[PDB]
Formats: C-alpha cells, structure tokens, sequence
C-alpha cells in the first residue's frame, strides 16, 4: 500500500520524493492541500515515516538557521518550482564572497534539505528589483511617495484612496511579493481622512487652507 | 462511533458536513425526526473533528434581520419602528436583487441607520450603503465594482459615489473528490 | 385632513381596546364565581371584606403599569403630527 | 389674524384627544366594579395631572411652537 | 442514496434541481404530499451535491415585498404605512409591465422611498429609479437601454434621465444534455 | 413520465405549455379538480424542461393592480385610499378602450399617481402618462403612434404630448407545427 | 474512573473536551438524556484536568447580547429600550457579515452605545466601532485592516478611520494527534 | 415660570392619592351595607375636612414648601 494510493483520486495533485534520510517527503501547493495530507498521517494511515512540506514553511525555516550562522548574508528568496534543484538568489552589491565560500554555503544547505539533489546560488541586481517595483506602481497609477536607506527601499502609498485603488494596490503587492519577497522592498497602505473637501484654500509654496471664514489653518 | 451533535436542523447539519469534508473527515447524517439530526465520525477522527468544531464555533446560528426586534403585534408604534422595519426590507430586497446579475453568487448589504433618532426637530442626514459579494472565478473583479456602485447610486434619494463601499471576492477551489476512509 | 381621520380613528381604537380586557376578565370571574356555587359557597372571594377592598386598589395600581405607556406612546405621536 | 385663530384651534383639538380617551376608560373601569354612583372626575383629574408631567408637556410645547417660526441648528 | 433535504416545496425543489444539473449531478426528486419533496443523490455525487449547496446556499429563500411589512388587515394605520403600500405596489406592477417587451426574460425594479421623511416642512426630494434587465441572446443591448430609459421617465410626475440607473445582462448558455448517471 | 408542476391554475398551465411547445418539449396537462392541473414530460425531455422553468420563472404570478391594496371591503378609509382606488380604475378603463383600436392586440398603461403627496399646500403637478402596445405584422408604427398620443392627450385635464411615452412592438412568428416526439 | 462535571449542555462539553485534548488528557462524553452530559477522565489525570478546569474557569457560562436585558417580548416599551434592541441587533448583523470576507474565521465588533443619554435636547454623538478577528494561517495581516477599515467607515453615517481600532490574530497550531492513553 | 410650574403639579399629584383611598373605602363600606341609594360625597366630604384638618396639613405643607428656600432657624 503506497502512500500515493492513500492521498485520494486526483494523482498529480501531489508529488512523492524519497529522502536520504530514508523519510518520505511530500510536497503541497498551499495550506489546504497541507491540511488535507497532515490527516492521513496523524491518523496513522501509513506505517513508515512521512513528513509534509511547503515553500512558505521551508523558506522560514531556512532563514530561521541562516540568522545564527551567516548572520549579514543579504539575500531574497528560494524558489522550488522543480524541488530537486532550489534557486538561491543573492544580492549581487551587498555580498561579498568567494567562490569557495560560495560553494561551501551550497553544500550546507544541501545538508539542510535531503530531499534535494543540489542548490543553484544566482546573483541577482538590487537596482532591477527596485524598478520593477517602481514601475509596477505607476502602471497601476496608484499616488506614492520613495524614500530610501542603505539596506532597503519603502514605499508609502496613504491617503484617502477609492475602492478600486485599495483592490488594485493589493493585488499588485502580493503578485510582487511572491516574487522578491519582503526583505529589500517595503510598501506601507495607510488610508486617511480627508481634511480637504468642501473647503476653499490656496495651494503653491504658501498654501493655507480656510477652516471658515475668518479662520485660516497653515500646516507646515 | 461518537456522537457529536444532535438535535441539528437541516441547515446547520449540512454546514457542519461541508466543513468536515473540507478538513478530509468522512462523516455521517442521520435522521430521528421530532429530535433532529445528529452527527457522527469515527473514532480515529474524533479529535480532529473536535478541533475544527471548536474553531468555526459550529453549529451556526440563526441569521439575523433587523425586523425581528420590532415586531407588527404592537397597539402603538413610534416612528422609529415604522422606519426600522422600512429600512430592514429595503435590505433584503436589495440582496435578493444583486443575487441575479451576472456572475455573482452572494451577497450582503448594509445601510445606515439615521432612524435611531427621529431627526426630532433635526436636519436629515444622508445615507452610506456597504456591500460586500463572491464572484466566480475569471472575473474582472476591477471593472464590475462600477456596475454595482451605478446600480446603488440610483436606489435612494441621495447618494454620492464616495459614500458607497463595496467589495469584492473570488471563490475558492471546488471540493469535488471524497475524503478517504480510515484503515 | 388625513391627518384628523387618522387621529381620531386611532383614538376610538385605544378606547375599544383599553377598555376592552377589564371588562371581559370581570365578566369570566363574575360567571365562573356565579357557575361554582353551584358545587361550594365560596365565601373566601367576597367574605374577607378587607381582601376584597385591598383587591380593587392592586388592581388599579397593576393595570396602570400596562397602560400608561400605550398613552404615552400616543400622546407623543400626537403633539408631534399637531407641530411638526 | 384669521388664519392664526384658526391654526391655534387646531392645535387644540389634538390636545384634548388623549384625555377624553382617559375620561372615557375610568368611568367604563369604575362600572365594571360597580361603584356607580361615584363620580369619576375625582380620579380623572389626577390621572391627567400625572400623564402631562410624564409626558413633559410644557417642554415640548414650548420648544415646537418656536420651530414653526424660528430655525435652528 | 443519501437524503440531501426534506420538506421542501416545489418552488425550491426545482431551482435545487436546476442548479445541480448544471453542474454534472444526477438528482431525484419525491414527493411525500404533506410533507414535501425530498431531492436525492448517489453517494459518488454526494461530496459535491454538498459543496455546491453551501456555495451556492440552497434552498433559497421566499421573495420578499414591501408591502408584507404593512399588512392591509390592520384597522388603523398611519399615512407613511398607506404610502408605504402604494410605493410597494407601483414597484410590482412596472416590472410586470417590462416582461411584456419584446425581448425581456425577467427584470427587477427599484423606486427611492422618500417616505424614510413624511417631508414635513420641507419640499419632497425628486424620484431615482434602479432596475435591471435579462436579454435574449443576440440583442443590441446597447440600442436597447434608450427604450427602457423612456419608458421609465414618464411613469412619476419629476424624473430626469440622469436619474435612472438600467443594467442589462444576456442569458447564459441553454443547459440541454442530461447529465451521466455513475458507473 | 416525471412531474414538473401541481396544483396549478388553468391561465398557469395553459402559459407553460405554450412555453414549453415554443421550444419543441411535448407536455401532457391533466386535471385532478379540486387538485389542479398537473405538466408531465418525458425523461429525455426532462432537463430542458427543468431549465426553461428556471430560465422563465414559471408559473406565473397572478397581476397586481393598485385597487387590491385599498379594498372596499374595509372598516376604514382615509381619503389617500379613495383617491388611490380612483386613480387605478382609470388606468384599467383605458388600458380596455385601446384594445379596441384597429390592429391592437395587447396594451398597458400607466399614470403618475401624484397622490403620493397630498398637494395640499401646494399646486398640483400635471399628469405623466407611459403606454406599451403589440401589433400585427405589417402595421407602420410610426404612423401609428400619433394616434395613440392624440387619444391620450385628451383624457386628462393638462397633459403635453412631451409628457407622454409609448412604445410599439410586433407579434413574434406563430407557432402553428407540432413539436416532435421523442424516439 | 472519577466525574469532572454532570449536567453539561452540548456546547459546554464539546468545550472541555477540546481544551483536554489539548493538553494530552483523554476524557469521555457520556448522554444521560434529560440529565444532559457528563465528562470522565482516569485516575492518573484526575489532578491535572482539576488543575486545567480551574485554570479556564470551564464550564463557559453563554454568550451574553444586549438585547437580552431588554426582552422585545413585553406588555411595554420605552424609547430607551427600544434604541438598545435596535443597536444590539446592528452589532449582530454586521459580525455575521464579517464572518463571509475571505479567510476570516471569526470575529467580534462593539460599538458606542450613546443611548446611554436620551440624545433628547442634548445634541447626539460620533460613533465608536471596534473589531477582533482571527485568520487563517499565512495571510497578510497588514495588507488586510484596510479593507475592514473601508468597509466599516461606511456603514454608520458618520465615522473617522481615527475612530476605528481593529486588531487581528493567526489561528494556532492544529491538534491532530490523539493523546496517549495511561499505561 | 416652565420648571416652577412642573414641580407645583408633581408635589400636588402626591397630595391628591390619600383623598382618592378615603373615597374607594367610604363607598366600597357603603355597598357592604347595602346602603345603596346614597351619594357617598355627602358622607366622605366631611370626613376629609376633619381629617385633614386634625391633622394640621395646612402647618406641614407650610414648612415644606418653605424648606426647599430657607432654613427657618
Ligand atoms: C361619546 C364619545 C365621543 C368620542 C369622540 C372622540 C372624538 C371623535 C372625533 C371624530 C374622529 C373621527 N373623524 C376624524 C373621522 O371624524
């Protein structure tokens, strides 16, 4: 009785690999797959020893154990859309390694994943990374303001935003994020009243606003 | 077998199946009539079943519509419940209507109240609308939001286009395969 | 006008209504203490003067628990359709 | 001058409504106990005494009167 | 076969028939009499016949008007009640009016209820109106609206066409091939 | 043979069959008296039927008219329910007379119930008028129309042709051969 | 085997046997029927389920809502009364629709109850809202309170996004595996 | 002169229930006797005079109302 008999009709919704660590290892897509093969394990369906994983679970887990041994290692993310051979991508400005170093860092990941045959380490541009962002912020035409640190880029996108921005805006950000991740690039939504409506005021290099007649409001 | 749940009605238990399905628990209905439905999984399942119970809060309550709190079997009513009951068929009506457009499969709606005061020798004030709706998959979610803002706008005296909130979701992956029954 | 008709429709109402209670729970207890004498006096109703007077006042003082609500509820409705 | 007395006329019968729905129910109270003879203004009249206090009368009189004229916010 | 509902009337048992057709579900359909119809499936199907009733929450409610709020049985009511009524039977008989054009397979309709104000020492609001439309397939919706938008403006004594909303929809695909029963 | 409907009127059975017969479904109609009229259709025939039901919303409701919601048969009337009954007995004497007319096969009309506010205080707002006809093939509407808004303009006491609609349509081609039974 | 609690209704037992289970404590539901439900444990875990019990003040005493001090079903009401039952079932509707948005699981809303003062002379006050809600696991809590945020502001005729606090938590780990019995 | 006469009517309200007992009592005691065919005014009139009187209301109302202004000592 295979385990691939015991996970239901639908075949190719999941993949099994075996590990070095002689553990069956399989691989969901998302939570509810996770949840839907976690049952026929802690019902003890299977006699020998399983585990499930995913992308998100695995990528913590992975940056959990580089904070203690490489504590400065700038990097974004592993993918593993063919999870015999990982892609690690590293920022191309902030490291500085050899290629043995290199070489050695592979390898002990290697360690730290026997499901996996080998790790693929890609250098990757900041400045490209922060571009896509940009310009993906301007073809949605969404109101934005850049400001940027040594590490890391922000973006601060408030104010009184509609409906169809807010919808926009959130789809956009979580396409980019499953690409890049979180790491080097922020976005910060924060919607705001508006101060403005219905009242007269001046606008330029001097502007007041008329709270009333009589009564004038000079922020600054 | 264990007994989870008993006395349900109709549409509680089918809720309750759902979930357990969806979690890849088989589970069982069955009928005693004047005393409901009751539930009933396997023993390897019974803790996970507990589990998911506790965590939706299931079974699920009765729904809730305004009308209720103000009942027609009065002697007297004030003006505010007069306006109340108004207001709370408007709602309804006003969901069943979204129901029929295209594509979507429900929806909720939500108005402001102004009616908890009678305006009493007070200016009215103007009406907000909510509504919120799933979609089926495929569906230019940005470009029908403006259908529905349109279709508000026209249902009441006074209504601008930046006092209507709405939003919009897609549904989830169908569960068509059947849970797998314990060794 | 609709206004007048409506008012004083409703006030012909609120009498049919208000007085309408009393005077049937009168008439039930007035036939049923009438009917049982046909099994046993009942002195333990009408024989304890002090009782039967204390009764009437209790009585008045409960019902106006239930009423004067209704009447408020109505003078309200009214001042307000007579101003506004 | 005409259409005010008119106007103020009006307002009157309204007042009365309430009452008269008062005056009626006691005396049709009062028979139902039998007590036939007592005249049933000397309970009336304190009923009434209470319900204006109740309802505040003097208040809501004073203050609408004025909104038919004046605007206020 | 497995019991999906029980006492069901016939208005409710073949929408919950049309919907699981569509969808590839054989279903039966009993009658009891006094009790109702009953719908049921084979087990293969259950699992969905399950999901697909959640999603789309079946058995749909009764239709809701305005008019049940203010039941002309009452002996007295208040003029916003009569109001209430009259608005609530106009509504009814307009969209009794569009199924008659050529065209239309149903519509709704909706009318500003001003009445949330008696309006008293203040001038009445002017009328918006909202309605909706199903279209056999091949019709220049387009071309079409100007009719409606017509035929609506002159039904109320101020209405202007920028006031009147109209959505227009095509029916879906004609569902003609019976399902596959189970192997 | 399954059934689709019971308990049905005779305007209610005999409308669904002539749907039903459009779309080449053969229907059988039996009466059961007290009972009603009973639809029956072959199983091969079964799902479409299903389908047109739902598509059409069969059966049909009975036709509001304003008059029901102010019954004569009543205690009380305010001078709102007079005026309200006036007004929706106009509307059925005209809708008979233009059925008279050469050519006419069916017609609705509608009126501005400017009752909805008193006028008291106020003057009157003038009448609005909205008319829907059918016609036989080979009828030139446009020259029909004027006509129509000839005969209508005078009815009432101040009315400009502006403020008067109508709207034309042909009869669809007759369904005269029999539809095909199933093999 | 020693008795913990007697009497229990089904909601309060389904809660203490979740919270056991998830300390590694088999325990036992017994149906006496009339005499509602009891729960039983082993002697080597009497002490820690003592210790547990206390610790959770179990059994949970029911869900308490505002309308429950101000019983609809009376002889009388008053004005205060009446404004309570009415923003008491406000609360209520809008967590039932809260619960539909994608991924939230359940959530709580409280709002200002300014009835508190009759708002009779004395000018009414801005509205107040709060919100608690748990999501599943791996969602973007950040990118989330917006739309709550939006879809709140909305519903009340005057609310600020300053006064609106909303906090938001992640479901915990699943209890899947069952506890080990005593040796 | 609004508020001063809403508290002349809540104090009078009080004032006026012990008259009301005093005349229930006088005829439910002339039914009891069977003493029908009398108006019990005649009777009860009287009887709230000396009453009150022996009991010096007059004095007590005096202070009262003048204890809500001043302290007489
Ligand atoms: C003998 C009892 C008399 C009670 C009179 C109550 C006032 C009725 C005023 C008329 C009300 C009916 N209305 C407005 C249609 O005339």
């Amino acid at each position: 009785a295979e385990l691939d008999s015991l996970l239901g009709q639908e075949k190719e919704r999941f993949q099994v690999l075996p590990g070095r660590d002689k553990m069956l290892y399989v691989a969901a897509q998302n939570e509810r797959d996770t949840l839907w093969a976690r049952q026929v394990l802690a019902r003890g369906d299977y006699d020998k020893n399983a585990r499930v994983i995913n992308e998100n679970e695995e990528n913590k887990r992975i940056s959990i154990w580089l904070d203690t041994y490489y504590p400065q290692l700038a990097y974004y993310r592993i993918h593993f859309d063919e999870p015999r051979k990982p892609v690690f991508w590293l920022s191309r400005q902030r490291n500085t390694m050899s290629k043995k170093e290199l070489e050695v860092l592979s390898q002990k990941l290697r360690a730290l994943m026997p499901y996996a045959d080998s790790v693929n380490i890609t250098l990757m541009d900041d400045v490209t990374a922060a571009g896509q962002a940009e310009a993906g912020l301007k073809q949605q035409a969404l109101p934005y303001s850049r400001r940027n640190h040594k590490g890391g880029v922000t973006f601060v996108i408030q104010g009184a935003l509609d409906d169809v921005e807010i919808l926009r805006a959130r789809q956009f950000v979580d396409s980019y994020y499953r690409t890049w991740g979180g790491r080097y690039v922020q976005f910060a939504i924060e919607l705001k009243d508006d101060w403005l409506k219905g009242r007269s005021f001046q606008y330029g290099a001097e502007g007041y606003i008329k709270m009333s007649p009589g009564h004038w409001y000079f922020p600054s | 077998d264990k007994d989870l749940l008993k006395g349900l009605d109709q549409e509680q238990a089918n809720e309750v199946i759902a979930v357990l399905q969806m979690h890849n628990i088989e589970a069982n209905k069955i009928d005693s009539g004047k005393l409901g439905y009751s539930i009933t999984v396997a023993e390897p399942d019974f803790t996970a079943a507990v589990y998911w119970i506790k965590t939706y809060q299931l079974p699920p309550r009765p729904r809730v519509e305004i009308a209720q709190m103000f009942p027609a079997d009065s002697l007297v009513s004030s003006p505010r419940a007069e306006k109340a009951r108004l207001y709370s068929a408007i709602e309804q009506r006003l969901e069943q209507s979204l129901q029929t457009m295209e594509g979507v499969l429900s929806a909720r709606v939500h108005i402001s109240y102004d009616i908890d005061a009678g305006e009493n020798g007070r200016p009215p004030k103007p009406v907000h609308l909510s509504a919120l709706a799933v979609y089926e998959r495929g569906s230019p979610l940005a470009h029908q939001i403006s259908d529905i803002k349109r279709f508000l706008k026209n249902s009441f005296a006074d209504v601008d286009y930046d006092n209507i909130s709405v939003v919009l979701s897609e549904r989830s992956d169908a569960q068509l395969q059947a849970p797998g029954t314990p060794v | 006008m609709d206004d007048l008709v409506f008012a004083g429709n409703k006030a012909l109402y609120l009498v049919l209504i208000l007085s309408g209670w009393p005077t049937i729970v009168a008439t039930i207890i007035g036939l049923l203490v009438g009917l049982f004498q046909t099994v046993t006096q009942l002195q333990e109703q009408t024989l304890p003067f002090g009782i039967k007077l204390l009764g009437v006042c209790l009585c008045l003082f409960l019902l106006s628990g239930w009423y004067g609500e209704v009447l408020l509820s109505y003078g309200r409705q009214v001042i307000f359709l007579a101003l506004a | 001058a005409l259409s005010e007395i008119k106007s103020a006329f009006k307002i009157g019968f309204y007042l009365y409504l309430p009452f008269v729905v008062v005056d009626l129910v006691v005396s049709s109270v009062l028979l139902a106990l039998g007590m036939m003879m007592m005249s049933p203004v000397t309970i009336s009249t304190p009923i009434k005494l209470v319900l204006f206090v109740a309802l505040d009368g003097w208040t809501l009189l004073s203050k609408g009167l004025i909104l038919q004229y004046m605007d206020i916010a």
